[PDB]
DNA sequence: GCTAAGAAAAATCTCTACCA
DNA sequence: AACTGGTAGAGATTTTTCTTAGC
DNA sequence: GCTAAGAAAAATCTCTACCA
DNA sequence: AACTGGTAGAGATTTTTCTTAGC
């Protein structure tokens, strides 16, 4: 959803969570 | 995805010639396909590639114009290297007095080459055998393109304003002509070296003929060939002339080409 | 000494128009008599100074021309801080369709500053009855020279480059005319924001209104005093307004005048 | 005989992705953009271009060269 | 360094190079 | 350097050379061995022209020749008057540097016209090469004549042939070079004098070595980085950097 | 230009179900568009 | 699992013609 | 004493992003 | 005696109009 | 396949030179 400096923001399940960005990897989604 | 986009963007640029900012941001398609829907397109397509050139400027290059002063005609010859100014008023713009203004500045400088624009006294066949009979390359410009010949258009506004200094003290228009062309050889400097074009001129053609009877001693009594290694592939060609070996680089002649190569990829045979 | 030289250099001057480098160097004269004689010349001395200005940019003005197009007259108005453009076509170029049009764009848009070229139908009595009905501050550029004005010639071009594109889409030119301005309007994207013309308008005249609204409200609830110490001679002045206190300066307001203090020349009173 | 077609194929395709350009040049007395053309010689400063069974020397300060991708 | 026919050898910084015939011009400059 | 100086001026002073050949021998800067050659008491035209007119076929030829190098340049004259005799010497003085004029006392040349003309492009007139110039340039149009079908063309080829077809002297050159290698090396004194004055209007107080008193004011002739060449009593000396303060002099 | 190319790939993709490397050497397209024509596709999966 | 090479794609900088 | 050149596009060059081989 | 501040004078860099 | 914009002057800014006060 969101893609700060240190923070992202994800949704999952109906549910906005705060992961660290060193927890985290980011990859594209060819989904449509 | 985006493919519904692409032929909308398709059918956009068909009615209303988008540019490909507009294409790129309203149906979100990636902007290597906005720009290939513009490039696509004949009714767009109208603007140049934003470059100049650089004419030649070889030792002996000259440019000829012609240009309308009070109801007279001038005919102007500039020398490119140097700026070297010789003009002269004719009755007419026909092509003998063309082929006479040719021939007389022929007599007397060197004159290998000559580039003027495609008027009709330029092209004729008077001025065809003055340039056969004295030797001289003719070249012309392209058509309607004054760019080509820019030294002889600047010049001729030099001396337009030449003239309008000077105009009080003459009274016909031929003398204030020789004047002009006096003042602006000899009595302005400032240039390359701080000369005149006059000190300038004699100083390139002099310069020019030093320095080949200067090379030609040198390079009839020489020796040490080389051969070298060059090129995509690791090949071996054949003798080359050594010219000067410095350090860092050596430079050689070969097949009458100017190399420069560095000092590991080649090897010197007395 | 090169006294004699001076007086020798200003013969050659009054006869031959040399420049300075000439002159200081056959006569060997220092390089600011030689400038000195060279500006105290009436003949010479014609050269501008190589510069360009800027015009005004206030997001309430509008420029307006007049240009021709297959025997017709075309009227542009311009608002200049975000390039939308207005455009008609006249029947004839006198004074009274140029208030009436001047007339419907101040209907529609607020206008408050208008600049117009020194044309016949511009300075008019019928344009100035409706400038004073309409409460308009008109100025003109100076005569023959056109760069005052570089906005509605720039879209005067790129109108006439939009009609050629589109000109087999229409029957008539008062049709080419509206659908070259929708197509210039919001069909065209790129500039300051990545915006076309229309959004850049909406966004310019919306943000003027929303920052007079919030600094009203700001402002009318304020305190803090503010004494400051400025000037050549150390001397102390009234009472200021201060607008905000930052890390290194403040901002006063001072006579509807705006000044950036350092933080060691000024007191704050409650 | 089929390797050696597969080999034809991939020389015409190199061939042919060298030098398939179009140019669009303006030249006349009245300035005009005119239609596609060949490219035939590209030096600094102008080029050579074949339209109609025509040679034309166009500078490149008044013309256009659309590549392929 | 060296002027040929079509071609000038240079030395600039000390950096070799070679220009063209078209694009030099060779004086002494008493100056 | 000093050994440099010292051989030149003792080569001087058997040979009695030029400062040409004194700065490509020795290694000295021009400037040097210029002073060297500025300070023998026993070593002390390219810009003169000759004028002249003639007949051919009844039209009237005037021929101006450069007198140093051999170099011609003629022209056809409607008629024989003043006016039209200044126009070629307005021209010829508009072309190359024209600063003394030599010609006969005709009529055409003892005129109002041609005065003016000599007033206004500074050139001093003389009365009285040039006939031996035209009967070769009669020679040359009579051997090239079938090729032209008017009189001037024939003469401007005749011009063309004689300035850069024809060589000989000493070296083997034409007129053309001779000429432009006349011009350049006077252009190279001028330029050299120019830096001889500017350098030599200043002044040097040196301190010789093991002493702490100034020496008196010797006369600057070439300021190098390291070095300094003065002269004091007849004499060239070079003294280093740091031992010598230069001053200005208003000494005119 | 390559937007037949882009038709073309569609239709080669609807019979015979290709990658995207193949189509965007085939083709001429740009790899972009070859991977959204990949991605629209309900049965394949762009790896 | 992590990292660096490599290539495609997007962003920025410099320069030109035309506006009576 | 209170006036003034600008707009948009074509290439070249620098930066960011995305896929894959190798340890 | 030596050194640094300060001002004059010379050198270099960027930008414009006009050439049918 | 083998062609092409340039010249000179006005100010602004950086560098060099020359005189003099102070320790
Ligand atoms: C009779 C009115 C009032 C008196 O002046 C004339 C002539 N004029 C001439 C141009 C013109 O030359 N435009 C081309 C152009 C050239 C250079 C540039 F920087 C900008 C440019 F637009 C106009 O645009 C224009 O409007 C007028 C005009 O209106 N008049
Ligand atoms: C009939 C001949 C042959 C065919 O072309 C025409 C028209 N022409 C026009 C210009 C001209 O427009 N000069 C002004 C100018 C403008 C822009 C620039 F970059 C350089 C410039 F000199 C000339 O100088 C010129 O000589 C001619 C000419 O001779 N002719
Ligand atoms: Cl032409
Ligand atoms: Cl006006
Ligand atoms: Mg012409
Ligand atoms: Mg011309
Ligand atoms: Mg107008
Ligand atoms: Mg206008
Ligand atoms: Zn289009
Ligand atoms: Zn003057
Ligand atoms: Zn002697
Ligand atoms: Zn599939």
């Amino acid at each position: 959803i969101w893609k700060g400096e240190g923070a992202v923001v994800i949704q999952d399940g109906q549910d906005l969570k705060v992961v660290p960005r060193r927890k985290c990897k980011i990859i594209k989604d060819y989904g449509r | 995805g985006f493919l519904d986009g692409i032929e909308k963007a398709q059918e956009e640029h068909e009615k209303y010639h988008n540019n490909w900012r507009a294409m790129a941001e309203d149906f979100q398609i990636p902007q290597v396909v906005a720009k290939e829907i513009v490039a696509q397109c004949p009714k767009c397509q109208v603007k140049g590639e934003a470059m100049h050139g650089q004419v030649d400027a070889s030792p002996k290059t000259w440019q000829m114009d012609c240009t309308h002063l009070e109801g007279k005609v001038i005919i102007v010859a500039v020398h490119v290297a140097s700026g070297y100014i010789e003009a002269e008023v004719l009755p007419a713009e026909t092509g003998k007095e063309t082929a006479h203004f040719l021939l007389k500045l022929a007599a007397r400088w060197p004159v290998k080459h000559l580039h003027t624009d495609n008027g009709d006294n330029f092209t004729s066949s008077a001025v065809q055998a003055v340039c056969w009979w004295a030797q001289i390359e003719h070249t012309f410009g392209v058509p309607y393109n004054p760019q080509s010949q820019g030294v002889v258009e600047s010049m001729n506004h030099q001396l337009k304003t030449i003239i309008t200094q000077i105009r009080d003290q003459a009274e016909k228009i031929e003398t204030a002509v020789q004047m002009a062309v006096l003042i602006h050889n000899f009595k302005r400097k400032g240039g390359i070296g701080g000369y005149s074009a006059g000190e300038r001129i004699i100083d390139i053609i002099a310069s020019d003929l030093q320095t080949t009877k200067l090379q030609n001693q040198i390079s009839k009594i020489q020796n040490f060939r080389v051969y070298f290694r060059e090129g995509r592939d690791q090949q071996w060609k054949g003798p080359a002339t050594l010219i000067w070996k410095g350090e860092g680089a050596v430079v050689i002649q070969d097949g009458q080409d100017l190399k420069v190569v560095p000092r590991r990829k080649c090897k010197i045979i007395k």
